[PDB]
């Protein structure tokens, strides 16, 4: 809004991590659930256990 | 297997006293372990609120 | 017997395929993609202006 | 060792669980005692590394205390609920 076409806005550090962020985390968590899930249901031989 | 053997009794009377306390202390988890099942759906709709 | 273990469980077979399915998957999201097995020798390129 | 109980003992569903939790509860007490009064000085910790050590034994304790008690009557519950379930599924 206060600068246009003549700044360009930059990130740097955290906020740059933040903006470029792949969300890989969340994806991750969730491979590890689903994994935890199998094994566990694996183990009872049962998959509602 | 090595160490482990069948304990000739002779328990010290304070392990021993602890020994009954933590048996009264089973008996008691497995009466509320009980009712907690009995009554099946309270205890989840707490864990709900929880 | 390997085989014979697993016909009694069904479900161990089953968790096999899908542990082996969702493997696959992360290695195809994770694997690139390209035309043809790389041959290009590598090159540097070294450029002077005058 | 509810399921084991269930399946080759011939145990019912509540007495599975019942002995199941009576069978385990001494080893987790065992353990929770250990542990919590080994991270107990962690609450309690000067010097150097001090934020850290409450920060991480605080939150340790309080979830281990919550584990032992809480958590060691309800997974019966859930082992109950879900073999009932079960048995409908059969029928």
């Amino acid at each position: 809004q206060s600068l246009g076409d003549e700044y360009s806005i930059a990130w740097s550090g955290s906020a740059y991590q933040e903006v470029s962020s792949k969300g890989a985390g969340a994806y991750a968590f969730v491979l590890g659930m689903i994994f935890v899930f199998l094994i566990l249901a694996a183990q009872y031989e049962r998959w509602l256990m | 297997a090595l160490f482990l053997t069948r304990n000739e009794s002779k328990p010290f009377y304070f392990i021993q006293k602890f020994n009954d306390f933590f048996d009264w202390s089973t008996s008691v988890f497995s009466s509320g372990v009980a009712y907690i099942l009995k009554r099946t759906i309270r205890f989840v709709l707490v864990f709900c609120i929880m | 017997m390997f085989s014979k273990f697993f016909i009694e469980r069904p479900i161990f077979a089953s968790v096999v395929a899908i542990i082996i399915s969702i493997a696959g998957i992360i290695g195809l999201a994770n694997l690139p993609v390209e035309q043809y097995p790389s041959l290009t020798p590598p090159t540097v390129q070294v450029s002077a202006t005058y | 060792f509810a399921m084991e109980e269930r399946l080759k003992k011939g145990k019912s569903i509540f007495e599975a669980a019942i002995n199941a939790a009576k069978l385990r509860f001494r080893p987790i007490i065992m353990t929770s005692l250990a542990f919590t009064f080994g991270v107990l000085p962690m609450i309690f910790a000067t010097g150097a590394g001090s934020a850290s050590r409450h920060s991480l034994g605080t939150g340790l304790i309080g979830g281990m205390i919550a584990a032992s008690t809480l958590a060691i009557f309800f997974v019966p519950l859930f082992f109950y609920l879900l073999e009932n379930f079960n048995e409908w599924l059969d029928k």
